[PDB]
């Protein structure tokens, strides 16, 4: 999803579901790499 | 208005400054509510003396 | 169990006494309520 090589196009683009796994989101926000990072629905150091 | 009634869920999801916003909105209605039953058994209390 | 315990449950935080309980649910159904639409009861995931 964040480290693949190309991503679709806006026009079409893909929908990745993900289900039945381990979700650490802390290794994302400890290591800087997002530019713009911003959660509306919830909060970021919430999402683990 | 909230987000969600459970005071937990918005514990678990918003910021501690954005959660203050929506909690304010269940405390604002919850204090509503026991102002109508209070002024609801004061009424009652008049008719049953 | 039988104690007062700060339980948290597939992201289900609350603070109740922990007790077997003789309800019976269905196969597909997960967490209860009571006529105040608090949780009645809950679903250990890992052992059920």
């Amino acid at each position: 999803v964040f480290n693949a090589t190309r991503f679709a196009s806006v026009y079409a683009w893909n929908r990745k579901r993900i289900s039945n796994c381990v979700a650490d989101y802390s290794v994302l926000y400890n290591s800087a790499s997002f530019s713009t990072f911003k959660c509306y629905g919830v909060s970021p150091t919430k999402l683990n | 208005g909230a987000i969600s009634s459970v005071l937990n869920d918005i514990l678990s999801r918003l910021d501690p400054p954005e959660a203050e916003v929506q909690i304010d909105r269940l405390i604002t209605g919850r204090l509503q509510s026991l102002q109508t039953y209070v002024t609801q058994q004061l009424i009652r209390a008049a008719e049953i003396r | 169990k039988n104690k007062c315990v700060n339980f948290n449950f597939n992201g289900l935080t609350g603070t109740g006494v922990l007790t077997e309980s003789n309800k019976k649910f269905l196969p597909f159904q997960q967490f209860g309520r009571d006529i105040a639409d608090t949780t009645d009861a809950v679903r250990d995931p890992q052992t059920l």
